[PDB]
Parts: structure tokens; sequence; C-alpha cells
RNA sequence: GCCCCUAAGCGUGUGCUAAGUGGAAAAGGAUGUGCAGUCGCGAAGACAACCAGGAGGUUGGCUUAGAAGCAGCCACCCUU
């Protein structure tokens, strides 16, 4: 429904400036069984009739659609509660288009999102929980396709994506190794984050680079883009590959808010150390004996709970 | 209390009951409790 | 209950009592698996100490041939099929009246016959 | 819509035998 | 989506609803099926919807048959127009379904899941229909 | 089990068949090797009962009003909505 | 009745040994001290100790041979068990040594019946994935 | 049409309805109620509940310091 409303609104509002002329020209002979431009759903189904037929109806429907998106904004922000209420680090797959964003998401998380051959395949930003090297049950979300000269007539669709990228910490920039000017691809797609931050200014989020299609790409490029070019890591293939350090540098560049100050855990209860073992990771489990002494990170509440028991080594 | 013309036991513990001439589903989990209304 | 179990219920007592010159019956309740095995399997040398349905075996007893002990089955029963040796069996059944005290001998079939209030102790007090 | 529904359903009577003029 | 390649006459009267089905009234391809009990115009859209329902329910198994093809075209006058000056353009392809006709048929090794998918299809359909089986 | 009584048809036609089916007496016609059609009626209850187990094909001992006779089930005209046999067609067998 | 399965080595390891002895009762050390004192001679064999506690406390020095599956492992010729029993079997452990070594261990556990012990050990081998002939 | 308004039955006999249904309505939901069938069990003791066990292998194997049956995955047998 979200898409079938926001794309419908974008189409109505693109017609708005040209409701006179070609729109009537299209309606004159109509679709004629099926036309070269459907409606709200395009691929047959709803939107079979037309986009713009009467100015009154068009205006009416733009009003209704705007109210509908007003409803959907509340619904979406209600859904997006747990993450903001939990302070759980989130990352975003920002790719121009066809850069294998959905496929990369399938990789690294065992996700089964759709990965279709098209410049606009994933419709709404979808996300999944993932684990860093040592834990950190973080969140990873995709982004929707961004094409050069982002049509401003269609922003309601990318508004959700923009929100989901501005409410994130670490950004990973996927590119597609097809064109000859990947630099142009990346600069163009990056021209949008500028206005994104201009509107919803919070900060310039930490940035990382990647480019899919390694198997078929750089057929005559060799490792120049891998050594001389700036920050970038890429092993995904046009179907899927292994991931080696994308999951290491992603953790090292994500927010490291988790305090790493040493804490002392005594024996006390039969399994009191279980709380720390399951919460705050167990990095450097220098288990010794009896009242085992160790060094591990812990979050703000566990740190404050063990403060008094934090006896130096 | 979800008021819905369609009440069906959502989980294995949900039990239907007729009360005051009005179908109601009651479950150990409070979230599943609902009534036809 | 189950038809096959009922059908076997004849042989479930027939040859057992034909071989056993003695058997015991009493209201058993409380001894765990371990306590029961302490004499059923832990001390299994000359008697099979088992249990069986007390309601389905009432007809099976008549079928097997025993008739003296039929009114005493109204309740839990812990049978002890001995192959004849009684001097140790009587001691075995009398031993449990110090540690548990939950195991008495309400009655049973002695030598193809019933018994009295004192026979439970006089079977073999030697 | 209530008035139309009622005037129409008035045809289902034992006296009209099911059909009413201008149903 | 289901649609005839071509039709001789493009503007036909509405398909009739009277009477019962004298043909197609038995499961003859699969094991289970949906027998309708009320006249209706099942449309290409509903047929596609129910088909997707059954296929999504049954995981990569079983075979599905459709004993009805939408071929009768139903017209529609363009909005905000008076009455007269010719019939409308073809709008919806409908298959005239009658009482007793078996619309969908399924063959799946399991039993409960086949029944459940059939129920899904019935809910997606407009008419009242029951689940009939090859047995009797 | 396979022994099904029968009763010749007193009347015949639309009204007779409707009345019989309302009272629960499936009509049937018996013909074949003997080449002498007989219009009769059976108790739909037992007819369907035997059909459930013995299947459509079955050698039915039709106990006619006056004697017995073997028969075979040839046709079963059944209403598609009301799953009930509307008419039966029995093939006589000479053995 | 708290059972801790361990070998005759080691002394007060918390992750495996943080029991009610250290939780509430005698000091943590004494438990393993008195447990290993009377059974040092184990040499890798698992000799689990089952301690009892009375209304206040009552230590018990108890022991038992290694698990049935672990004995099967010892004799079979592998150190790590298979996580896919009946999908990738490792070794076809025979029955002669099984009998000769279980002719008393099962007599202690349940009973000395050789056939019952054979069925139990077959079940344990099936569980581990290193089945028998 | 026959309780009074209102001429004439608070008619007789079987049942049914708890909804003021009668005295508006759909998809669909539904342990409401009458009747006719069927499949298990059960006077050798079932269905509810009550008194004891519900064990040994054994922290069954993968995982994990960990997973004892209970995040999760394979096996899922027997001794009495
Ligand atoms: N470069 C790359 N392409 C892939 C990979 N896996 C699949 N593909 C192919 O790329 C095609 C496009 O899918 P994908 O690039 O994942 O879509 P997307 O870029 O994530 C989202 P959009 O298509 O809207 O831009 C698919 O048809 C698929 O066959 C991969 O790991 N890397």
């Amino acid at each position: 429904r979200e898409g079938k409303a926001q794309v419908s609104l974008a189409q109505m509002e693109y017609m708005l400036p040209r409701l006179r002329g070609w729109g009537e020209s299209m309606s004159r002979q109509a679709g004629g069984r099926a036309g070269g431009a459907g409606g709200g759903v395009g691929t047959r189904g709803p939107g079979e009739t037309k986009i713009e037929t009467d100015r009154r109806r068009i205006r009416e429907r733009m009003a209704k659609l705007r109210r509908e998106i007003r409803d959907m904004k509340k619904i979406r922000d209600t859904q997006r509660g747990s993450r903001r209420r939990s302070e759980i680090p989130s990352v975003a797959i920002v790719g121009y288009t066809n850069a294998g964003k959905s496929s990369l998401l399938n990789a690294l998380t065992g996700a089964g999102v759709l990965v279709e051959n098209a410049l606009f395949a994933t419709l709404e930003p979808t996300t999944r929980r993932g684990e860093f090297e040592d834990g950190r049950p973080f969140v990873l979300t995709d982004t929707v396709g961004f094409v050069r000269h982002l049509p401003t007539q269609l922003v309601e669709a990318f508004r959700s994506t923009l929100e989901e990228v501005v409410d994130a910490d670490l950004l990973i920039h996927v590119v597609d190794g097809s064109d000859v000017n990947p630099l142009a691809q990346i600069n163009a797609v990056r021209t949008v984050i500028n206005e994104v931050v201009a509107e919803y200014d919070i900060a310039p989020p930490p940035e990382l680079l990647v480019v899919n299609k390694i198997d078929a790409a750089t057929g005559v490029g060799l490792a120049q883009l891998r050594r001389a070019l700036p920050d970038a890591v890429f092993v995904s293939a046009r179907t899927g590959d292994g991931l080696d350090k994308l999951r290491s540098r992603m953790g090292e560049l994500v927010e490291s808010t988790d305090a790493t100050v040493d804490v002392t855990i005594p024996y006390d209860r039969g399994d009191l150390v279980a709380r720390v073992h399951t919460d705050g990771h167990v990095d450097a489990t220098e288990h010794t004996d009896a009242g085992t002494r160790i060094k591990a990170r812990v979050p703000a509440p566990l740190a404050a709970t063990l403060r008094e028991y934090a006896t130096f080594a | 209390m979800k008021v819905n013309p369609s009440v069906k036991p959502i989980c294995d513990k949900c039990r239907v009951i007729r009360r005051h001439g009005r179908v109601m589903v009651i479950c150990s989990d409070p979230r599943h409790k609902q009534r036809q209304g | 209950m189950a038809k096959a179990d009922k059908a076997t219920a004849v042989a479930d007592i027939a040859e057992q009592f034909k071989a056993s010159t003695a058997t015991v019956v009493t209201e058993y309740r409380g001894l765990t698996v371990a306590n029961l095995a302490e004499l059923r399997r832990a001390l299994g040398d000359s008697a099979t100490y088992t249990v069986a349905k007390n309601t389905l075996v009432k007809r099976a007893a008549s079928e097997a041939g025993i008739e003296g002990l039929d009114e005493l089955f109204a309740g839990p029963t812990a049978i002890a099929f001995v192959k004849g040796e009684a001097v140790d069996a009587a001691k075995a059944i009398k031993k449990f009246a110090k540690d548990n005290k939950a195991l008495v001998i309400k009655g049973g079939y002695m030598d193809g016959k019933a018994l009295s209030v004192a026979d439970v102790e006089k079977i073999a007090d030697l | 819509a209530k008035r139309g529904r009622k005037k129409r359903d008035r045809k289902h009577s034992k006296a009209n035998h099911g059909k009413r003029p201008n149903a | 989506m289901l649609i005839p390649r071509k039709v001789k006459h493009r503007k036909q009267h509405h398909p009739e609803q009277r009477g019962i089905a004298s043909g197609g009234t038995s499961v003859s391809f699969g094991d289970y099926g949906i027998q309708a009990l009320e006249h209706a115009y099942i449309t290409n859209r509903q047929i596609e919807s129910a088909r997707i329902a059954i296929n999504r329910h049954i995981k990569r198994g079983g075979k599905v048959w459709i004993n009805i093809f939408p071929d009768r075209p139903l017209t529609k006058k363009p909005a905000e127009t008076r009455m007269g000056s010719g019939k409308g353009s073809p709008e919806w392809w409908v298959a005239n379904v009658k009482p007793g006709r078996v619309l969908f048929e399924l063959s799946y090794p399991d039993e409960k899941t086949a029944r459940d998918a059939l129920t899904r299809a019935i809910h997606k359909l407009p008419i009242k229909a029951r689940i009939v089986t090859r047995e009797e | 089990p396979n022994k099904l009584t029968a009763n010749v048809r007193t009347r015949t036609g639309k009204g007779a068949s409707r009345q019989a089916r309302r009272d629960g007496k499936v009509p049937a016609v018996l013909y074949g090797h003997g080449t002498d059609p007989q219009h009769l009626e059976l108790n739909a209850r037992d007819f369907a009962a035997v059909l459930r187990s013995h299947g459509t094909n079955a050698i039915l001992t039709l106990d006619i009003e006056g004697t017995e006779q073997l028969a075979l089930t040839k046709a079963l005209d059944v209403h598609p909505i009301r799953r009930n046999i509307q008419h039966a067609d029995l093939l006589v067998v000479q053995r | 009745l708290i059972k801790l399965q361990i070998q005759a080595g080691q002394a007060n390891p918390a992750p495996p040994v943080g029991p009610a002895l250290g939780q509430h009762g005698v000091n943590i050390m004494e438990f393993c001290k008195a447990y290993n004192a009377a059974t040092e001679s184990q040499r890798g064999n698992v000799i689990p100790v089952e301690i009892t506690v009375y209304e206040d406390r009552s230590f018990t020095f108890a022991l038992k041979t290694p698990p049935a599956a672990k004995l099967l492992l010892k004799a079979a010729g592998v150190q790590k068990g298979s996580g896919e029993p009946h999908k990738t079997k490792v070794a076809k452990v025979t029955w002669d040594q099984v009998r000769e070594i279980a002719e008393t261990k099962k007599a202690d556990l349940n009973a000395n019946d050789i056939d019952a012990a054979a069925k139990i050990i077959a079940g344990t081998a099936r569980s581990m994935g290193i089945t028998v002939e």
C-alpha cells in the first residue's frame, strides 16, 4: 500500500504540470487493450485505466493520497520504535542501482530478500538483525535505487529511505562494476546525501565503500581500483561470493559506544557471571578459577550494576 | 481487547467462550484476548 | 483395557502362579523406582517382584486356577513370584518393615492356598 | 437509503402476495 | 494474467446467470476442488488472486488446474457521461460461473494443507463455494 | 450387504419420480441381456450404503417384488449440488 | 544431590566447577581437594563425583566410571563426537570389548544382563553417531 | 384476520425459539439450541478430577565454559 500510494501521488503530481496536451493525447485512444504507461501498479492489475483523466479527479486523489501518506508516516514511526528505544547500531546499504544491494544483504546475514535483474528491484527499505565479529546484535537495512538526476517528482517514495539513512550511524556505499565511470556513479549518488543532511542535519555519518559485480567487473580494470583508489572493499560476484573483511572493518568503523573499561566479576551466585557472559560480549575471557577474574566490555547498565564490585586486578 | 467480527484462536492456548450473548476469545497471553462485538 | 493386553492377561498370571508355590499381594504406594528395584531387580535372584493391573487380573486369576485370594485384590498389589524358595522370600518381604515401613504383606497365595493374619510372618520365620 | 429499503421491503407482506406497485 | 488471445466479437451481451451447471461439475484432474454454489462473474483478477494464494500456500509442490477461462468481455462506459451513444469499450474479462461448477482443482500429497489452501482460494473468491473431493 | 430390495414403479414420470425422491426412494431402471426393461425403486439409504463400500461397479443382488435377480450398476445420475443419486441404471446379468 | 563430572586432575575451575559447595556451605577448595585425594589415580578417565548435602551439610566421596558414550569414544579411536549420528558414522566399534568392560559398569548402573547392556550401549553409540557392528 | 385498540380463537394437538428473533442486511466469525446419522473408547473400569512413580544409561551427540529437555540442529532405541 505504501508504494501503491506514494508512486501514485508522484505520478499525479508529475502530470500536474502537464495535465494539458499529451495526457489528453494518451487518453484519446486510451490504452487500447493495454497502453505503454499503466497506472498505480503498472504491471497490469490496479492502475490499468490511466493516470490523469480529469483535473477534478486528479486534484481530489492527490489530496486523498497526501492524507494517506500522512497516515503512513505515523504508522512507520510507530513501527520504528524498538530500535530508537534500544539504541541499537544500524547500518545502511547505499547503492546507486543494480549494485547488488539486496544480494549483498542476503549475503552476510543469510537473508532471503529478492534480488531481481532491474535498476529498481527492492521497493521499500527492508532490514534484518545481524551480528558483528564478537556480537553487537546490530541492524542492517538496504536502500532503494538512486538514479542520476533523482526525479524530484518522485520523493515520497524515497522519503522513507532518506529517513532510514539519516537515522543510521555507519553508511556502506555499494557501487555496480558495469559502467566505465564508477567515479561518476559514486559522485552522482553521493550528491543526494548532501541535501539529505541539509534537510535532516544531524551529522556526517562515518562512511565506507564497496562495489559488487567483482566476478564480471574490471574485466580490463585489474586491481588499480583495488590498490590505488581510495577506501573500498569488494567480494560479492554477480551472484554471490565470500565476505572476508567487510564484516571486520564494518565493526571497527561502526559506533564503538560500548564501553570497554575493565570490570571485576566475582563468583557470588552459582552463575552470576552468566549475566556478563551473555551481555556485553565475553571478549578476553581470561578465566582463572573460583571467583574467576576476567576483562570484558559491558554496557551502561551492567557497568553501573558492577561498579561497586569493580576491584582492580 | 481487539473488537473484530472475526475472532479465531490465534494460539494453541486461546479458548473461545460465549459470554452475555457475545463471543469472546480469552488466552493466557493477554494480547490474544479479543471479542466479536 | 487394550484388547491385546487383556488377551495376554490369562498367560500374564497362568504360568507365573503355576510355577510359584507362593505369591504376595499388598497395598503398595510410595516406594520410588529405586526403592522398588532395591528388591525387584537389585536383589533379583529367586523371585520376580513385579506389579500388574489389579482390576484386569481378577478374572485372569480364576483362569490361572487360583481362587483363594480374589477379594484382596481391591487396591494396589505388588506381586512377588518366587520359584518356590520361601525361607529367603519371607525374609525379603519382612525386611522392608524397618526402612520404609510402606511395604506390608496384606496377603497372598501360599502353596496354592490362602493364608491368615499370622501366616504372613510364619511362612518362614526361621 | 432507509426510506427506499423500507418502501421496497414493504412488498414482502402476506396481503400483497410479494409484489407491490412501484416496488 | 489470464486473457484470450482474440475474440470474434468484442461487444457481447452479459453472460447469463440462470440455471445450474450441466458440465464441468466434477473433480476430474486433481484430488480436491472448489465447487461453487452461486451464479457469478469470476474475473481474470480473482482467478489470478486465488491461484497465487494456493501456490503461495503450497510450497513448491502439487499441481493446480483451472476449469474456467475468463473470455466474456464486459464493457464500461467512461466516467461522467450521460446515457446513450453506443456501448462502452471492453473493460473486464469474466467467466460465467454457475452453481455446481468446479472452478479450481488441486493435487497435493498432503491433506490438511491442500484443504487449507483451498480455503484460502475460496475466501479470495466472491461466491460461496465448498471443497469437494474426488472420492465422492 | 449386496442384497438390496426393490419395488416396481406404480407410476412413472416427473411427478412420480419427484414424489419418490422426496420420500427417499431412488428410482432405477433394470435392463440388459434379458432385454426387458423394468422400472423399479430402491431405498436410497441402503443403495448409497452398499455403493460406499463396494464401489460404483458391483454385482448387486436385487430382490425384486416376487423373486430375486442379479444386476450390475451401469449409471448413476446424481445431482451435482445435492450429492444424492437421482436415478440408477442397472444392467442385468445372465449367469 | 549434585553431580560434577570431571577427571582426577584439575583443581577448582570455576566455569566447570562453581557448585553449591562454593555457593553455600564449605569452602570451594575443600570439595575438589577431598574428591581428588582418594581418587588421584584416574589418568584422564572421567570419574564424576556425586556430592550430597544434609540439613546443614554432609560431604560424600562418590565416584563412577566415565559415561557410556565417552567409553565408546575412548575405545573407538576418535576424540570428537559426530553431530550427525546416522548421517556420517565414524567407527564400527565391536562388541567383545564392550561386553568385557560393561560386565560390571551396567551391573552397577542398572543390572548385569549382558543383552540389556548391549542394547543400552547400542543406543548410546547411536546417540554419539559412532555406532557399533 | 380472530389478546385490547378492532367484527371475530388470550382455539386443539405435536414440536421449536431466549434472540423481543417475530418486528430489515453481506462477506465472514461462532463450545447457542432440537433432530437424524457415523468413528474411537467403556462395567476386563474409559472421560473429568484425586493419592505415588513418572527412573538408569545421562550434563544422550553439534553448538557453545554452558544447551542437564527445554534458544536453536541430527538421532529419538532398548534393560525393569
Ligand atoms: N553485483 C552483484 N550482482 C548480483 C549479486 N547477486 C545477484 N546479482 C544480480 O544483480 C541483479 C540485480 O539485483 P541487485 O543488484 O541485488 O538489486 P539491488 O541493486 O540490490 C536494488 P535495485 O535493483 O533497485 O538497484 C540480479 O538479477 C542478480 O542476478 C551480487 O552479489 N553482486
